[PDB]
């Protein structure tokens, strides 16, 4: 992947935002670049409920540090588009804009494919209660009777 | 991995039942004496 770093998505976000690209002929301001950057760590951390959320591998960067542009986002290459889009779509009303419909189902379908993975895998079944028995069929051999070995 | 395996029997009853039914019928040996031969020629080995 070519987007490799935080003002990578951030261009991106740009250019369908039809704001600062090459085919609108304008360049990006340096101060459109750090309040974006911004966006972008608040949604992600949004998204990242500390664990509990959207999981992406999207690198945090830390007070030590000091240029939070350009530092790797950490992302797989298949969440580039939809954390882009959504960068997109929630930096528009900065400059009184309104992202098209075209960039807001992208940005739905994005987000829906990212959690897809983890969706899947968190439906996880609950084990079995704890007043069954596991019947004769399994008891017969060792005498188990009440307990469901935590297999899988 | 243990899933819920039960027993609930529909058979056994049925060995039972024919069990006590063949056991309450006991059969064995009964020695008989030959056309032509002496009319108690089985008691011994009845006896033994």
């Amino acid at each position: 992947m070519q987007i490799k770093t935080k003002g990578d998505l951030v261009r991106a976000a740009l250019r369908k935002l039809g704001v600062a690209s090459d085919a609108t002929l304008t360049d990006v301001e340096p101060q459109s670049m750090q309040d974006a950057v911004d966006d972008l760590e608040a949604m992600m951390a949004e998204w990242y409920q500390d664990g509990k959320g959207i999981i992406t591998g999207y690198v945090f960067s830390d007070d030590e540090n000091p240029p939070a542009e350009g530092d790797d986002h950490g992302l797989r290459s298949s969440a580039v588009s939809a954390v882009f889009h959504n960068l997109a779509c929630r930096i528009a009303p900065d400059y009184a804009l309104e992202a098209t419909a075209k960039i807001i189902a992208t940005a739905k379908y994005g987000k829906e494919l990212l959690y897809k993975q983890t969706a899947i895998s968190r439906a996880k079944r609950a084990p079995y209660p704890s007043r069954m028995p596991t019947g004769s069929g399994n008891s017969f051999a060792n005498l188990n009777e009440w307990h469901y070995f935590p297999g899988e | 991995t243990l899933q819920y395996r039960g027993q609930f029997d529909v058979v056994r009853p049925v060995v039972r039942k024919l069990v006590s039914e063949m056991r309450q019928n006991p059969i064995d040996v009964l020695y008989r004496p030959k056309d032509g031969a002496r009319p108690d020629a089985a008691d011994v080995l009845m006896g033994m």
